């Protein structure tokens, strides 16, 4: 009849099993083992059967004495504490059970007869397995309610964790609720980092797998045979928990982050967001995929339907989360794109619309919205962020930034000597967004550089540097009209190479 | 009389009585079957058995 | 119509919202939730 | 039931042993699944969370992730 002391709880942390209290009652478990011994020894002597009464009538009068009443009174108290607390102790709590039932399996070594070392034996195990079915596997009580308070503490140590991340660094919509569901089918936070989300900083998936994997593991070696089918539950409870409440909402965090999404001439919250998503992908898809994976061998035992826990559990949130990130990249991939595009060819009627046939060739907007948009965007994180997409983001960033350059650099529609312009701030872009951290631009921007050393066709350099080897970036019958992306196309007869 | 394990995990499996026979092998899980007739044959041939 | 599945229900289930809630008062003072429920 | 799925049973699982004919007498007898990325004690599962802790050093992680 306690009342419940102190301290109660001091044991919810993101760890194993923990402090108070003792069990005083293994205090019970070793006097009804060594009283267990005591009768052994007695009633060894004075009887003429063994098993019966002391296997058979005093082992029931064990665990009816004890069992009963103290052990009932174990699940009233810790459970009169909370749920999870009585599931990890009733873990602990039946896992010394087991720890006295084995010292009944020494002790019934001690014991010397054969139908006693037969299931009268397992007559103590079976009121051991008694003790179990009055909290049993047989409902959900001892698993889908402990499956319940480890929601309680799956969503409380894990939703809650990356706290400001997942609530909130959005509404939160942020391109779940509109690109995914649109694609599929802007400033948010400012700037400096993956700083709790991703992932967080995988010790968030080192939280939710230390006591997700933890509680995993304690129903796992603790319940019966009947596992796989719980491992599917729970395990997809991790998919609720990584692979939606990590890739949709702790990624959500990172596409929050990705609510930076589309983000021409505003490449100041994809500056911090690079590094955000870079390290969902990396920590979190990294450590979720390698982690999950690994762990996820242990954790089939021999089913086929464990397989469904492979593709469609596992690798379907590669694939589904696949198109989570990477469309979120190539959305992205659309921020930065429309960055450098938008932002970049952004310069007014004197550097990307000049006339300057003549003149004013030297560095301009194109230089400044290149080396700001590009170099402010991807030389801010992205240069350092994602080498678990290393040449995704600098060579794929940067192949857009290629593109970019189709969109910026050999988009730079200036005239005769705007186009020498070209030649030292679209070309001073090109060596520059090779620089920028999307930097994939030494080979077609490059291009863009022969193109802008091409797009200068005054009436005395207009024929053959236009003729170059990356020169044919300009046009084919273009090339003589280079400055066709211009005001001015070429200055009196610009079309008489093609005939 | 070897009382088996749960290979994966570590933890003990039921119990099982080992046959070597001449060529063949009976793994055989004897309970609750007490014979020893028709106990769980976890068998196979001794000429590929390793 | 349909309050009969929702709300009369709860009309013909009143005092079974604390009575329900005390469920869980003998399984695992009531005042905060017995008297002033909303 | 055990013919109108009971065919719906064979002929499904002859149909992919029509699709695992491939060129080559392919032998299907591998059964791995794998993901888009390549014990016997009590805390071992923990040391198995503080192993993913040591895949959580490795080896970058290094992959790609573009579209």
């Amino acid at each position: 009849f306690i009342k419940n002391v102190k301290f109660k709880e001091q044991l919810i942390d993101f760890e194993n099993h923990s402090v108070i209290i003792e069990t005083s009652m293994q205090n019970l478990i070793n006097d009804v083992e060594t009283v267990i011994k005591n009768e052994s020894k007695i009633v060894k002597r004075v009887f003429e059967e063994k098993a019966t009464h002391v296997i058979q009538l005093f082992i029931q009068r064990v665990f009816a004495q004890k069992i009963e009443p103290r052990f009932e009174v174990l699940l009233r108290n810790s459970l009169s504490i909370s749920n999870l607390a009585y599931v990890r102790i009733l873990h602990g709590l039946f896992t010394l059970f087991g720890k006295f039932t084995k010292s009944l399996i020494d002790y019934f070594q001690l014991l010397e007869i054969d139908d006693s070392n037969q299931i009268l034996s397992t007559t103590l195990e079976q009121c051991f397995a008694d003790l179990f079915s009055h909290y049993l596997y047989d409902r959900s009580k001892y698993f889908g309610i402990e499956k319940r308070s480890l929601e309680a503490i799956l969503v409380d140590m894990t939703s809650k964790f990356t706290v400001n991340y997942d609530k909130e660094i959005n509404k939160r919509v942020l391109l779940d609720k509109y690109k995914e569901k649109l694609s599929t089918n802007t400033a948010s936070d400012i700037d400096n980092s993956p700083n709790s989300p991703a992932n967080y900083s995988l010790n968030d998936v080192d939280s939710m797998l230390k006591c997700v994997v933890e509680s995993t593991a304690r129903v796992m070696e603790l319940i019966p045979n009947k596992a796989h089918l719980y491992i599917l539950e729970i395990l997809k409870i991790m998919f609720l928990g990584i692979v939606d409440s990590y890739m949709e909402i702790a990624l959500e965090v990172a596409y929050w982050k990705i609510c930076k999404v589309d983000i021409n001439k505003t490449a100041g919250v994809v500056n911090l967001n690079f590094l955000k998503f870079i390290s969902m992908s990396t920590e979190i898809l990294d450590l979720l995929s390698i982690s999950i994976k690994s762990i996820f061998l242990p954790l089939l035992n021999n089913s086929p339907e464990i397989k469904a826990q492979i593709i469609e559990m596992t690798n379907s949130q590669i694939q589904k989360m696949e198109i989570l990130i990477n469309i979120i990249l190539q959305e992205t991939i659309t921020v930065i794109s429309t960055k450098f595009s938008a932002i970049l060819c952004k310069q007014k009627k004197k550097d990307f619309v000049p006339k300057s046939q003549e003149l004013l060739d030297q560095d301009t907007l194109p230089a400044i919205e290149i080396v700001n948009i590009l170099n402010l965007i991807f030389e801010q994180s992205s240069k350092f962020l994602k080498g678990k997409n290393l040449q995704t983001f600098l060579t794929l960033i940067g192949e857009e930034l290629y593109g970019l350059l189709l969109s910026h650099y050999s988009h730079f529609q200036v005239n005769s000597i705007g186009g020498v312009v070209v030649t030292k701030d679209i070309i001073g872009y090109q060596t520059a967004i090779e620089d920028w951290g999307v930097a994939s631009l030494i080979d077609k921007f490059a291009t863009l550089r022969e193109l802008a050393n091409l797009f200068t066709v005054q009436p005395e350099l207009l024929e053959s540097l236009t003729k170059e080897g990356h020169l044919a970036d300009i046009g084919r019958d273009i090339i003589q009209s280079y400055i066709s992306n211009r005001e001015d196309f070429n200055h009196d007869n610009f079309i008489n190479s093609v005939k | 009389n070897w009382m088996e394990l749960n290979t994966t995990t570590g933890k003990p499996l039921q119990m099982v009585q080992i046959f070597i026979l001449n060529d063949l092998v009976l793994i055989a899980d004897k309970s609750r079957d007490k014979q020893n007739d028709f106990i769980v044959s976890q068998c196979y041939p001794l000429k590929d058995v390793t | 119509v349909l309050c009969d599945k929702l709300w009369s229900c709860i009309q013909g289930q009143t005092v079974s919202l604390y009575l329900k809630l005390y469920t869980v008062i003998d399984k695992h003072k009531n005042d905060i939730i017995s008297a002033f429920e909303e | 039931f055990n013919k109108i799925w009971g065919k719906l049973l064979d002929e499904i699982e002859l149909l992919l042993v029509r699709y695992i004919n491939d060129p080559e007498l392919i032998s299907s007898n591998n059964g791995s699944i794998k993901p888009i990325n390549g014990e016997d004690n009590s805390s071992v599962k923990d040391q198995a969370f503080e192993l993913k802790a040591l895949l959580k050093d490795i080896f970058p992680g290094f992959s790609v992730s573009s579209n």
